[PDB]
């Protein structure tokens, strides 16, 4: 559907555009944090829960959201974004990877 | 108001959003203490120790990190709500090291959305403050519908009783479920009053919860609403509103059918909303129908116009597919 399209292209924007208005510490600081330092079961959920606030805090069209770290990406770090939008009956699941830069739809 | 008889340390060097959390916290019945950096913070803590300390990172004469290493070097175990635009990763860890709520993030503009984030955050202690038993906390109730919902139904207000001068009386009138049609009625003042009636069937296990959150925050939304105008003229449907981006944030999603009313004993003003909800008003003067058929939970924007009705007397009969009860006030 065109709205399905564009929610999609849109989050993309967000963990890519350099003046993005996600908070920095979460669309670099995180994963730049990950290579370096062990991981750590609090900051995990940490990164979650407010990776889930700032997406519903700029992403009106989302009505619910569920951040969750994929563990087979072991190498970098991998985000699932479960998104239900009003209007829509049917679930929408995004993967993003961060790697090499930025982030990538999977 | 579920922060009576609690002390909560506001540290923040902006004035905007200082004066934004005073009133956040005052509406829910606590107790606010101002201070305007870390060092400030440092010594009011002499003298008391908060349920609670909500601060930033940066801040003037003594960092938040630096504070809260002192009073966790210390041995208080207080707890601290941590509301930052850092952007140092290193920020983070050593605060969750060091023992935190959460470590909440600002936005550039808007500081008003943050009440959601803030109030959904801290809502589990709320709950729990009230367990005074990991069997009975909130997580045991999102992990148990059965408790969650009898829990609800032994909170449910008694058939019969005086508030700010009127008997309000209500009685279910169908048994569709085991809640179903669910009501809450509080005096604002011992002049008026407010209620809302909730369907908890149209999402199930989250309409109980989203029941359970309601019952606590419902008074405190609207004290926060009537204290920022002289006259008393509450806008329900800013409630809807707010009500519909705490859900959300809450993680809550559904659809939550939710009528919303107010009145006020001397005015003889009788003000209602409805999203989701039918409602029969009959008083002396009219009989009034109305209907609306979107829930809260399926529009960004929950805000609906209110009806507004004076009269001494009246009877409402509120229904949805989960149930129908009547609520009737007069006189005291």
């Amino acid at each position: 559907s065109s709205l399905r399209k564009s929610v999609c292209s849109d989050l993309l924007t967000l963990f890519n555009s350099p003046h993005s208005a996600l908070p920095s510490l979460l669309v670099s600081g995180m994963p730049e944090w990950q290579v370096h330092n062990p991981s750590d079961k609090h900051l995990q959920s940490w990164y979650c829960r407010q990776l889930r606030s700032a997406l519903l805090f700029h992403e009106p069209r989302i009505a619910a959201l569920q951040v969750n770290l994929k563990e087979a990406y072991c190498h970098t770090l991998a985000i699932s974004l479960e998104i239900m939008l009003y209007h829509d009956d049917e679930p929408l699941t995004f993967d993003l990877v961060w790697d090499n830069g930025g982030w990538r739809s999977a | 108001q579920p922060l009576v008889g609690k002390q909560i340390l506001i540290v923040e060097d902006e004035q905007v959003f200082r004066s934004l959390l005073d009133s956040w916290f005052s509406s829910l019945g606590a107790t606010t203490v101002l201070a305007a950096d870390g060092v400030d913070a440092l010594e009011l803590l002499g003298g008391f120790t908060p349920d609670l300390m909500i601060c930033p990172i940066a801040m003037p004469r003594m960092n938040g990190l630096k504070l809260l290493e002192h009073i966790r070097n210390r041995g208080d175990q207080t707890p601290v709500l941590v509301i930052s635009a850092t952007e140092n990763m290193a920020d983070i860890a050593k605060a969750l090291r060091l023992g935190v709520e959460d470590v909440l993030l600002k936005p550039v503009k808007d500081l008003n959305r943050l009440r959601e984030m803030v109030f959904a955050c801290l809502y589990p202690s709320m709950f729990n403050s009230r367990v005074e038993r990991l069997f009975r906390d909130w997580d045991a109730m999102v992990d148990n519908p059965a408790a969650a919902a009898k829990l609800l139904q032994e909170l449910q207000p008694p058939v019969q009783q005086v508030i700010s001068h009127c008997r309000v009386n209500y009685r279910q009138l169908v048994a569709a479920d085991k809640p179903g049609l669910v009501l809450d009625i509080a005096a604002l003042s011992e002049n008026d009053l407010a209620f809302y009636c909730l369907d908890v069937t149209r999402a199930g296990h989250n309409g109980v919860l989203a029941a359970l959150l309601l019952r606590a925050l419902f008074n405190g939304l609207l004290q926060e609403q009537l204290a920022h105008q002289n006259q008393r003229l509450p806008e329900l449907g800013a409630l809807l509103k707010q009500v519909n981006h705490l859900l959300r944030q809450a993680n809550l999603p559904g659809q939550f059918p939710l009528l919303v009313g107010y009145y006020h004993r001397e005015l003889k003003n009788l003000i209602l909303v409805s999203a989701g909800l039918n409602a029969t008003l009959n008083t002396g003067e009219h009989q009034v129908q109305i209907s609306n058929g979107v829930p809260l939970g399926t529009l960004g924007n929950a805000y609906l116009n209110q009806l507004s009705q004076r009269c001494d007397a009246w009877q409402c009969q509120i229904w949805g597919t989960g149930g129908r009860l009547r609520l009737m006030l007069s006189a005291e």
